[PDB]
């Protein structure tokens, strides 16, 4: 079974992120989906051994 | 959507400071000579 998500963002976004917080706006866009993903299916392995 | 109406900003950049002044111009007006007294006179 697959699971996904979706970054969503502009360049504009990206040029004064950058600017004004020396942050990048991909990567953390990219960090948070990656993780979100694998803390899901964390939370989903510890949810089936309670349930069953 | 993450845009330019999420990521907020601390600080402007001044980019450029004027200081409007009289441009001073007498140096070329007057006969300026140093006194070495609290008095001055001239001969004519």
């Amino acid at each position: 079974k697959s699971r996904q998500l979706k970054a969503a963002y502009s360049i504009e976004l990206a040029q004064d992120l950058r600017a004004v917080h020396g942050m990048d706006a991909d990567a953390e866009l990219s960090g948070i989906l990656a993780t979100e993903i694998m803390l899901e299916i964390n939370r989903e392995v510890v949810d089936w051994i309670n349930y069953s | 959507s993450t845009t330019t109406n999420s990521n907020s900003i601390g600080r402007p950049n001044l980019v450029a400071l004027t200081r409007a002044t009289t441009k001073l111009i007498y140096s070329d007006i007057v006969a300026t000579q140093r006194t070495n007294q609290p008095v001055a006179a001239f001969y004519g």
